[PDB]
């Protein structure tokens, strides 16, 4: 089997930046493209941001762009998502997700396109 | 949107990236080109980023995307290969040198975006320094051979088997024997083929505006085995 293991959430006062990191470990096919999505309690899943494995190109949601930036890491399996002039309504928890089969076309947003969720990793922002 | 067979109808640009482990020898190759499988044509061009192959060129022909194969019309039930795309497939491989060391191949072939990419990882073992593949006593050439296909009941995928005959420099034949697994990465139902297998050719050239150690091939493969 295979597990995303999230880390680097954590608190921030407005204004200020932050770094989620997520970890691809075990599993038999090779990573295609990664991404982060998130949610806050009584609301709907977004989808934040993703990038492909191999050619490396990012896609970014309307509310991130210029802010976040997301990148890997000597393609060791894992991905990273640094988050600068962050703000209250960015609170909520914070999935990565994994997409290992091969696709056509461009990267899609949509939650099934990803076979493989981490836990969740809570971003907060307040005074 | 188009999946399978459709995915194949024209020009598809090829990726070919392979990390390889020789008696020790370490080395790393990069490939592009393009695949045609309306003719069965295959282009790619390889390139040794580690500075230079330690090993003949000639061995890592079959190691380099059989999705490729012009299955004639009366055949298109038998492509295990187009059937597995865009999601892919996995191709383990040992190839057997006579009297010599021996290849262990695992690679993923599958589409990613616009471009349809076999990542390999190679693990030699057990060669002779002073044998004919790491004395580099191959001939820069390929012949033609027939690649037997055949369904794996107990997988969901296919077992594949064949011969290669590298031509050697003092006018003897080197034997590689190949034993092939291919199993598909997604969960949507594939096609299992009746006993068949694909005519291949290919064709080793040069770039003389290249400067590193390379390879320019080209394969032609067509299937055939049932009759209508
Ligand atoms: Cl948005
Ligand atoms: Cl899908
Ligand atoms: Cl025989
Ligand atoms: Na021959």
């Amino acid at each position: 089997d295979v597990q995303l293991v999230e880390s680097g959430g954590g608190l921030v006062q407005p204004g200020g930046s932050l770094r989620l990191s997520c970890e691809a470990s075990g599993g038999a096919f090779s990573t295609v493209a990664m991404g982060w999505f998130r949610q806050a309690p009584g609301k709907e899943r977004e989808f934040v941001g993703a990038i492909t494995w191999t050619a490396g190109s990012t896609y970014y949601a309307d509310s991130a762009k210029g802010r976040f930036t997301i990148s890997r890491d000597n393609a060791k399996n894992t991905v990273h998502l640094q988050m600068n002039s962050l703000k209250p309504e960015d609170t909520a928890v914070y999935y990565c997700a994994q997409r290992v089969r091969g696709f056509f076309g461009p990267l899609r947003t949509t939650p099934s396109w990803y076979e493989y969720w981490g836990q969740g990793t809570q971003v907060t922002v307040s005074g | 949107a188009s999946k399978g067979e459709e995915l194949f109808t024209g020009v598809v640009p090829i990726l070919v990236e392979l990390d390889g482990d020789v008696n020790g020898h370490k080395f790393s190759v990069s490939g592009e080109g393009e695949g045609d499988a309306t003719y069965g044509k295959l282009t790619l061009k390889f390139i040794c980023t580690t500075g230079k192959l330690p090993v003949p060129w000639p061995t890592l022909v079959t190691t380099f995307v059989q999705c490729f194969a012009r299955y004639p019309d009366h055949m298109k039930q038998h492509d295990f290969f187009k059937s597995a795309m865009p999601e892919g497939y996995v191709q383990e491989r040992t190839i057997f040198f006579k009297d010599d060391g021996n290849y262990k191949t695992r690679a993923e072939v599958k589409f990613e975006g616009d471009t349809l990419v076999n990542r390999i990882e190679l693990k030699g073992i057990d060669f002779k320094e002073d044998g004919n593949i790491l004395g580099h006593k191959l001939e820069y050439n390929y012949n033609s051979h027939n690649v037997y296909i055949m369904a794996d009941k107990q997988k969901n995928g296919i077992k594949v088997n064949f011969k290669i005959r590298h031509n050697i420099e003092d006018g003897s034949v080197h034997l590689a024997d190949h034993y092939q697994q291919n199993t598909p990465i997604g969960d949507g139902p594939v096609l299992l083929p009746d006993n068949h297998y694909l005519s291949t050719q290919s064709a080793l050239s040069k770039d003389p505006n290249e400067k590193r150690d390379h390879m320019v091939l080209l394969e032609f493969v067509t299937a055939a085995g049932i009759t209508h």
